[PDB]
């Protein structure tokens, strides 16, 4: 049933976050950062808004699909990535 | 105040000229129903073969760029929708120019009230009050005669409060609701029927420009079927066919209804995209979704069926159909939905309901085509115009379809974008009057259109409150999508669910004037409709503290 | 019954919609044609009379034959011998049936249907008319097929002693006609679920034959219907369907209508022509204009040159996609298919169930053999999608060594050696092995080992996805306004409005550019380029002195050679710009490119 | 620099030749005008008939001032004897009006209101006659050769049409066998 949309003004953020989660996120590791996997973080938002029966992208939809991907893209870096954390803290 | 005929004599000895003629037109603005009476009298002048300029305009102060812009040899003058409020001797002035002056002007508008200035001070006019309200409205009598020309202490103080007395009174009147008496083409269809003409077209028009307003009341109207019903009667091509004819082959009266694009459309969505269906039974939602399939249950009508087309239905689908809807939709108070409003039937091309042949029409309105942008897409709403005005050529049908189809286009966003707003529940009870607001949206674009969110106001005002107690109330609505914070917004009021007891006019027009007489930052008077008016966002927040207080009523 | 005859002899002649009549037209409009047909329009008949329509709509068979032979009499009217009996079509669009949705209720019911035919059967007779006599009685006799819905449903009568049925067939003075018996499937998009794909055979007799090539999408109109047959139960009978009318979505097919080629010409006058294609390929695509302008130039069809001897140049050409996944390269094929008038989607493996051989299978009944068909054979004379083409076993990967070029394949299976046709222009989209590091690498030790491989191919493509953030953002909100509310979407309907190509007229307008032009270089072009790779030949092997190991050939030269057609085919032009050349050296320049790392 | 057609008459044309044919009316009407050469009229009486030339009828009528009479030769039950009298005679086209093709197209543009049922009537009689002379055309057309052409009666209207038709034809004929000379 439920089909959510995203409306597309409070979403031009994460454009603007995702800017925090290439470069930042690929000045570690090789990359590795992929255009495949900002097109998840979509995928990602609809599954909660349907969970939340939205209908429609909600922001604290967004907010676990940020979270969901932030420290799982964390994760794959070495001990390293205990510095890597840091930075990341911005996208909380 | 005069019989339109010898009115309509008059522009006869200011007519036939060489090169001539000279009057012009005015086609204004958007609403249809000055669309009918132009053609009526387009084909009228065809009749004589009286050329003169035919012009669309849109922009209320449009004319001002145009009346101020070529006028030259005209000789006299006639305008339509325009000036039963505000005066074209402040708008154009006028200047009384040369007694037995050089150049007339037949002014058309069917809203009320009309201009103080209009009936009295005839010098272009010809004021057009005839014949609808005359009234009296004794009340006009003493806002001049009175007013003018206006121990010695008592006697002048004793005349100001009498001035006041005469003024408190005038000053109810021009304050107040504006609306719309009768369709125009009708009176100009008593002197279309005034000289004799009766053309199965022409009724067929006023047929079509009665339609125009039909999705608003009647109210009139609803008398105004048999003033109409009569002309059916008037009129009896043959007693019997005569089959088909291949050519005319002519209109006949049916038992039409509120469902929406009925032979135009599969059955199933007819319902699902009609808005009189849409809040009685609350369309959006799945829970009322099913019940109306429980009446194709009770219908005994495949839902298959339901998305066959109406071309197909079975003939036994077909003639109990009615009879189902006689067994089925009166348990649902979908009971008012079968009108008696009169059919075109082209045979080998189809019949079709003039409140569905208005819908095509009314979707060439908003599609099928700095501050230069808007001039330039309200230009696009001009340039779609003329397009709108070749659907209203018979031989043309096949362009007809596109809108035809586009309609179906409409509505899917329409029924679309509205009940997602449903879900979030943005509308604002406040205490005084039911509001609103679209902050977003895709293809605001194809809500740039008045009647976009005018015909979805219309479905949500009706949609939110059936009612839905209690006490129906005026809608609020805004919209945006570039240009910078324009923000149309357009007038809303409270559908009765058929039984308007009274006419209730308008207020917030009279309240949007408040704002516009205010400081009135960003507010634009610029759309010729009173109910509808520009904003910025920046502004209208305040605006709407000011919409909200002080509510005129 | 009877005398309904007229009343369609009325909508015959009675019937004028203003100004012009219709199908009393097309009438007269086919007698010089010989055309002996009629396509009639349901949804118009029903503008005509609604009982006769619903009233053909009860048993529509039946009142099949009530038609054709009431065309011929005013026909035969206007024609004032012999007079074979016309064959109508009757069409209509307005409600599409699912597939996957057939009931026994719609037997003896017309229905209009989309459909993606499997294939169609070799034509097969159907007498029409026959003279039969007595094997005994020596009395003669004479019967006809008027119509049908096979049955069989006629035999040969016994009431001539004499008989049994002594009553024999006469083939020379009886006449005939023929059928198709085609077989369609359902569109694979939907509903299939989990469950395979449900096909259906479709009946096509007479001039509804032929009209069809296998495996396009199509739709069409018949009646719901079973045939017992034998070759189920208890007395069960299997599926059928009568095709009337199919009117299909064009082409889906060399003729079309007049005035398109001037809103081609329209088309062709401009200036940005080519370029408002760059962009038509990737409405929601970012970047990579290059490999995207290097679509166009193998979409025109590549360079045919027959003259004698029997050598001739081939197409079109070859393409890769090599690079990391993000490339959006197999995304794109899907573009390309759906660009394609006819062209196969294949990430195989081969695709789906498609042998990437074509290859030989035996008939079940009597034997024999025959070809299965092939993928290259699917398409052939079009466009190729190739993906996995690293993970293609390589057996059968030779014989795409060959298909290339040669473009004719052969096969010695059972005894039919038979050698086949293939004009088809692949492109191949296989991922490089290890990433970014094979960049590092030689720009070979990818494909197989060798580059014999990259030998036969043309323009090999080596994506480098660069993570610079300005790019990325770019497309990274180019992304979003992709999805809801569809922005992106939107903003074609002001590039529809006022330029940018709708891509379906374009396959068009392709197919009609593909047929039409022939073009013959300038000399100088030539020269210019003759000047060129001999440069290019002798500079690359002083990237050899040092032996390094990467390649060139005059086939190289000759593949460039195809793209000087290519774009120079959209500006349809009879011969080839010196001007226009250019933009085709540096274009492969950037191939060479690929080389060059 | 006519162009196009240029060298057969367009069927404007023909039609804008037609017009010129005087044709009897019923005045709603009671200067002059002088006009050139219409030597006509006194100010015509009122519901009565009047010979007058084709485009002027179309004015008034226009204004529906005028009242245009049906033709005699139009007559459908008429009209059946001629394709009655064509149906038997295989060789002859029998009689036209000469003008008639141009004429219904626009006599039944506005004058079709005249009429007793014109509607769906002649315009299906006038059509089977157009083609079956039409038809009989073609089928005579194979006899085509120089240097004579028994044409006889034919609309000038299907005969304009033909025009590029066989105009190319026998020239290619008669200059193939004169030159064969
Ligand atoms: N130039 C581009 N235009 C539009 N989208 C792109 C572009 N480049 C990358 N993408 C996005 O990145 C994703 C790539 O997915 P896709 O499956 O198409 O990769 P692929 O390159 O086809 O895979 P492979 O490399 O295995 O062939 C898509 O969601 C696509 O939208």
């Amino acid at each position: 049933k439920i089909y959510p949309k995203l409306h597309q003004m409070d979403m031009d953020k994460v454009s603007r976050v995702y800017a925090d989660l290439r470069r930042e996120s690929i000045s570690t590791g090789s990359f590795p950062i992929t255009v495949r996997h900002l097109e998840s973080i979509l995928r990602i938002a609809e599954s909660f808004a349907k969970m939340r029966l939205s209908e429609f992208v909600s922001s604290y939809d967004l907010d676990r699909a940020i979270k969901v991907v932030v420290d799982s893209f964390v994760d794959a870096q070495k001990v390293s990535v205990r510095r890597q954390l840091r930075r990341s803290f911005a996208i909380y | 105040i005069s019989q339109f005929s010898e009115a309509y004599n008059k522009i006869l000895r200011n007519s036939s000229s060489h090169s001539s003629c000279q009057l012009v037109i005015f086609v204004s603005c958007l609403n249809i129903d000055a669309l009918c009476a132009t053609k009526m009298l387009s084909l009228l002048f065809k009749k004589q073969l009286v050329q003169s300029q035919i012009v669309p305009i849109f922009g209320y102060s449009e004319l001002r760029r145009h009346y101020s812009q070529l006028d030259d040899n005209i000789n006299s003058l006639l305008l339509v929708g325009f000036g039963g409020v505000i005066d074209l001797e402040a708008f154009l002035e006028i200047d009384p120019q040369e007694q037995s002056f050089r150049r007339d002007i037949y002014v058309l508008d069917a809203h009320r009230p009309w201009n103080l200035d209009n009936i009295f001070g005839s010098q272009i006019i010809q004021c057009f009050d005839d014949g609808t309200v005359d009234d009296t409205l004794g009340e006009q009598k003493e806002a001049y005669y009175k007013l003018l020309e206006l121990n010695d202490l008592s006697k002048r103080k004793q005349r100001k409060k009498q001035i006041h007395e005469y003024e408190g009174v005038l000053e109810e009147y021009y304050s107040q609701g504006t609306t719309v008496v009768n369709s125009i083409s009708a009176q100009i269809y008593s002197l279309l029927s005034a000289i004799g003409e009766t053309n199965l077209s022409n009724l067929w028009l006023n047929i079509l420009g009665t339609t125009s307003l039909d999705i608003a009341y009647a109210q009139v109207y609803n008398r105004l079927y048999p003033l109409l019903q009569d002309e059916v009667k008037r009129l009896t091509p043959s007693s019997r066919n005569s089959v088909k004819t291949p050519d005319t082959l002519t209109l006949n009266i049916q038992p039409d209804y509120y469902l929406f694009l009925l032979r135009h459309s599969s059955l199933y969505d007819s319902f699902y995209y009609s808005n009189y269906v849409n809040a009685k039974l609350s369309l959006w939602n799945e829970n009322g979704k099913k019940r109306l399939h429980k009446m194709f249950a009770r219908m005994g009508i495949p839902l298959s069926t339901a998305q066959e087309t109406w071309l197909y239905m079975d003939h036994s689908i077909k003639r109990e159909l009615g009879i189902i809807f006689d067994k089925n939709l009166d348990r649902y108070g979908l009971q008012d939905i079968i009108r008696d409003g009169f059919v075109r039937t082209l045979g080998y091309r189809g019949s079709i309901s003039a409140s569905e042949f208005v819908e095509a029409l009314t979707a060439l309105l908003e599609v099928g085509n700095s501050a230069q942008k808007l001039t330039n897409l309200r230009k696009r709403w001009v340039s779609n115009f003329w397009l709108s005005w070749d659907a209203l050529d018979d031989r043309k049908v096949e362009l007809l379809n596109r809108g035809i189809q586009l309609a179906q286009d409409l509505q899917r966003a329409i029924f679309n974008t509205g009940v997602a707003i449903l879900e979030k529940k943005l509308i604002k009870h406040l205490r005084i009057y039911r509001l609103c607001v679209l902050q977003d949206g895709p293809d605001l674009d194809l809500y740039r259109n008045p009647l976009t969110l005018l015909r979805l106001g219309n479905w949500l005002i009706e949609c939110c409150a059936e009612s839905e107690d209690k006490q129906l109330l005026p809608m609020v609505l805004a919209s945006i999508d570039e240009n910078t914070d324009t923000y149309l917004v357009a007038g809303l009021t409270p559908r009765y669910p058929r039984g308007t007891k009274k006419p209730i006019l308008n207020n917030f027009s009279m309240a949007f004037q408040q704002i516009t007489a205010e400081t009135d930052a960003k507010v634009r008077i610029d759309n010729f409709e009173s109910s509808i008016i520009e904003i910025r966002r920046e502004d209208l927040s305040p605006f709407l503290e000011k919409l909200t207080l002080s509510g005129l009523l | 019954n009877t005398e309904i005859i007229k009343s369609f002899k009325n909508f015959i002649l009675e019937f004028r919609l203003d100004s012009q009549f219709i199908y009393r037209d097309q009438l007269r409009n086919n007698i010089l044609v010989k055309n002996y047909s009629l396509t009639v329009n349901m949804e118009h008949l029903i503008g005509y009379n609604e009982d006769i329509y619903k009233k053909l709509s009860d048993e529509p068979s039946d009142i099949i034959p009530l038609f054709e032979t009431a065309i011929t009499q005013v026909a035969k009217r206007i024609s004032i011998n012999s007079l074979p009996t016309f064959q109508l079509i009757l069409n209509s669009n307005a409600n599409q049936i699912p597939l996957r949705d057939l009931d026994s209720e719609h037997v003896s019911k017309i229905v209009r249907l989309s459909g993606i035919i499997i294939s169609t059967s070799v034509l097969s007779s159907r007498a029409t008319y026959l003279s039969i006599m007595c094997r005994n009685c020596r009395h003669t006799t004479s019967i006809t097929i008027n119509n049908f819905n096979t049955g069989n449903t006629v035999s040969l009568p016994r009431s001539c002693n004499c008989g049994p049925d002594p009553y024999i067939i006469i083939h020379e003075s009886s006449k005939f006609i023929d059928q198709q018996f085609l077989k369609l499937q359902e569109i694979p998009e939907l509903v299939p679920v989990g469950e395979m794909p449900r096909n259906l055979t479709m009946t096509c007799d007479r001039y509804l034959t032929n009209k069809v090539i296998p495996g396009t999408r199509v739709t069409i109109v018949g009646i719901y219907s079973i045939y017992n047959s034998k070759n189920s139960g208890v007395a069960i009978r299997t599926p059928y369907i009568k095709i009337l009318g199919i009117q299909s979505d064009v082409e889906t097919v060399t003729m079309f209508t007049e005035e398109e080629e001037e809103e081609f010409l329209q088309l062709s006058r401009n200036p940005k022509l080519y370029e408002i294609l760059t962009n038509s390929i990737a409405p929601s695509i970012f970047g990579n204009e290059d490999i995207k302008k290097a679509i166009v130039c193998l979409l025109m069809g590549g360079s045919k040159k027959i003259l004698p001897d029997g050598m001739r140049l081939r197409g079109d050409i070859n393409v890769l996609l090599l690079g990391d996944p993000g490339t959006a390269k197999s995304q794109l094929l899907k573009f390309v298919e759906k660009v394609s008038p006819i062209a196969v989607y294949t990430s195989g493996k081969g695709s789906s169930a498609a042998g990437l051989t074509a290859s030989v299978q035996r008939d079940p009944m009597t034997r024999e053999f025959y070809l299965e068909g092939g993928a290259m054979v699917l398409a052939d004379g079009g466009v190729v999608c190739i993906d996995e083409f690293d993970k293609m076993r390589d057996e059968d990967r030779v014989a795409i060594h060959e298909a290339m070029e040669q473009q004719t394949i052969s096969i010695a299976k059972a005894g039919i050696t038979t050698v086949l046709n293939s004009r088809t222009s692949v492109l191949a989209a296989a991922n490089p092995i290890y990433g970014r590091y094979d960049d590092l690498k030689s720009p070979g030790d990818n494909i197989d080992f060798q580059t014999t491989i990259l030998s036969r191919f043309d323009m090999i493509f080596i994506v480098k996805d660069d993570h610079n953030e300005e790019r990325d953002i770019s497309i990274a909100n180019h992304v979003i306004n992709i999805h809801t509310g569809n922005a992106n979407a939107m903003q074609n309907q002001q590039e529809e409005n006022g330029s940018e190509i709708s891509i379906e007229k374009m396959k068009r307008y392709i197919t009609y550019c593909r047929l039409k032009c022939a073009p013959r270089l300038s000399p100088q072009a030539a020269e210019k380029l003759s000047s060129n790779f001999v440069t290019i030949r002798k500079q690359l092997l002083i990237n050899e002195l040092e032996s390094t190991e990467r390649p060139i050939t005059i086939r190289q030269l000759e593949a460039i050679i195809r793209i000087t057609e290519s774009l120079a085919k959209l500006e349809l032009s009879p011969i080839a710009q010196e001007r226009h050349v250019d933009e085709a050296i540096r274009l492969f320049q950037a191939s060479t490119m690929d080389a060059a790392s | 620099l006519p162009a196009h057609l240029q060298q057969t008459f367009s069927p404007e044309e023909i039609q804008f030749i037609v017009e010129n044919e005087p044709i009897k009316i019923f005045p709603r009407i009671t200067w002059q005008l002088i006009t050139t050469d219409d030597k006509a009229l006194n100010n015509m009486v009122a519901m009565r008939s009047t010979e007058v030339v084709l485009w002027i009828a179309l004015l008034l009528k226009q204004q529906s001032k005028c009242s245009i009479v049906a033709p005699q030769w139009l007559t459908t039950k008429e009209l059946d004897r001629k394709i009655q009298y064509e149906k038997t005679h295989p060789d002859r086209f029998s009689e036209l009006p000469w003008n008639w093709l141009v004429l219904a197209r626009i006599l039944f543009n506005k004058a079709k209101d005249d009429f007793h049922d014109p509607i769906h009537e002649l315009r299906g009689k006038i059509q089977d006659l157009r083609e079956i002379r039409q038809i009989k055309v073609l089928k005579g057309l194979k006899y085509l050769n120089e240097s004579h052409l028994q044409l006889d009666n034919l609309s000038l209207l299907e005969i304009n049409e033909l025009r590029p038709f066989i105009t190319e034809i026998m020239d290619k004929l008669r200059e193939i066998h004169t030159a064969s000379l």
